[PDB]
C-alpha cells in the first residue's frame, strides 16, 4: 500500500 | 529504457558518478557538518536514565518512527537513482523491501561518533545504554559495532553515495523479475564506485568493506527482535507502528 504510493507520488 | 541497462563507456561511467552523488546530497536527510557540529551535544546521566525508564513499547514506537523517517529519505534516493524508475514496480518494491534498512544502517555511520561510541538520536549523542528499554541488547551492540567498523574507514559523502547505491541495486535479491536489467545496472554502479575510488586513491578500502552477509545478519536480527516485541505487544504494533515500517519488516 505505502511503498506503491511513495513510488507513484511525483 | 535506460543507458545503464547496457554496457557504459568511461565518460558515461563518469556521468554516473556525478549523478549518484547528486541524488545522495539531495536525500541524505541530515547534512554531515550538522551531525559533526552536534557531537559536543551529548545526553546527560539524567537523560540516559530517562530513556532507560521509558516502557519497552514506548521506546519501540519512537525507534520505529525515527527509522521510518530515515527510510523515507532512502526511498527518495532510489527514486532519483539513474535507472531505478525504469525498472518495473515489482522489482523496485523487491529492491526497497530488501535494501532500505541496509542503506539506513550504512548511512547511520555518519551519525556515529567513533571517539566516544555515541550515535545521534532525538537531538543528541547517546551511547548504546540509551536503548536498554527495547530489550534487544545484542542487536543494539551489533549496530554500534557495525557503525564503528564503517567509521574506521573514514568514508567521504561521495563514497557513502556510491556504496549505498550498490547496496540498493543488488541483482541477487529474491523475487526480481528483470534480473538481467538489474545485473547490468549493478555492474555500471560497481564500475562507478570503483572508478571514483581509483580517481581518489581510495582502492585500499575495497578489502576493508564488510561482507554482504554482515548487513543481511543485521536486517535478520532486526526482523527477529520485532517479531519478539510483536508477540509481547501486538496492539502496539497494530495501532501505533508506522504503516511503512509494518509493510517492510512484519508483512503489511
Ligand atoms: C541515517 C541518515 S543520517 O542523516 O545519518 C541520520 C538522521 C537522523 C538520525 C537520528 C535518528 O533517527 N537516530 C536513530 C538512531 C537509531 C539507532 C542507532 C543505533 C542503534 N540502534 C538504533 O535504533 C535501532 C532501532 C531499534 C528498534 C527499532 C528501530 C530501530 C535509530 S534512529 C541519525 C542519523
Ligand atoms: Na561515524
Amino acid at each position: 500500500k505505502i511503498l506503491h504510493r511513495l513510488l507513484q507520488d511525483s | 529504457e535506460n543507458l545503464y541497462f547496457q554496457g557504459a563507456s568511461l565518460t558515461e561511467i563518469e556521468h554516473l558518478v556525478q549523478s549518484v552523488c547528486k541524488s545522495y546530497r539531495e536525500t541524505c536527510q541530515l547534512r554531515l557538518e550538522d551531525l559533526l557540529r552536534q557531537r559536543s551535544n551529548i545526553f546527560s546521566r539524567e537523560e540516559v536514565t530517562g530513556y532507560q525508564r521509558k516502557s519497552m513499547w514506548e521506546m519501540w514506537e519512537r525507534c520505529a518512527h525515527h527509522l521510518t523517517e530515515a527510510i523515507q529519505y532512502v526511498v527518495e534516493f532510489a527514486k532519483r537513482l539513474s535507472g531505478f524508475m525504469e525498472l518495473c514496480q515489482n522489482d523496485q518494491i523487491v529492491l526497497l523491501k530488501a535494501g532500505a534498512m541496509e542503506v539506513v544502517l550504512v548511512r547511520m555511520c555518519r551519525a556515529y561518533n567513533a571517539d566516544n561510541r555515541t550515535v545521534f538520536f532525538e537531538g543528541k549523542y547517546g551511547g548504546m545504554e540509551l536503548f536498554r528499554a527495547l530489550g534487544c541488547s545484542e542487536l543494539i551492540s551489533s549496530i554500534f559495532d557495525f557503525s564503528h567498523s564503517l567509521s574506521a574507514l573514514h568514508f567521504s559523502e561521495d563514497e557513502i553515495a556510491l556504496y549505498t547505491a550498490l547496496v540498493l541495486i543488488n541483482a541477487h535479491r529474491p523475487g526480481l523479475q528483470e534480473k538481467r536489467k538489474v545485473e547490468q545496472l549493478q555492474y555500471n554502479l560497481e564500475l562507478a564506485f570503483h572508478h571514483h575510488l581509483c580517481k581518489t586513491h581510495r582502492q585500499s578500502i575495497l578489502a576493508k568493506l564488510p561482507p554482504k552477509g554482515k548487513l543481511r545478519s543485521l536486517c535478520s536480527q532486526h526482523v527477529e527482535r520485532l517479531q519478539i516485541f510483536q508477540h509481547l505487544h501486538p496492539i502496539v504494533v497494530q495501532a501505533a507502528f508506522p504503516p511503512l515500517y509494518k509493510e517492510l519488516f512484519s508483512g503489511g
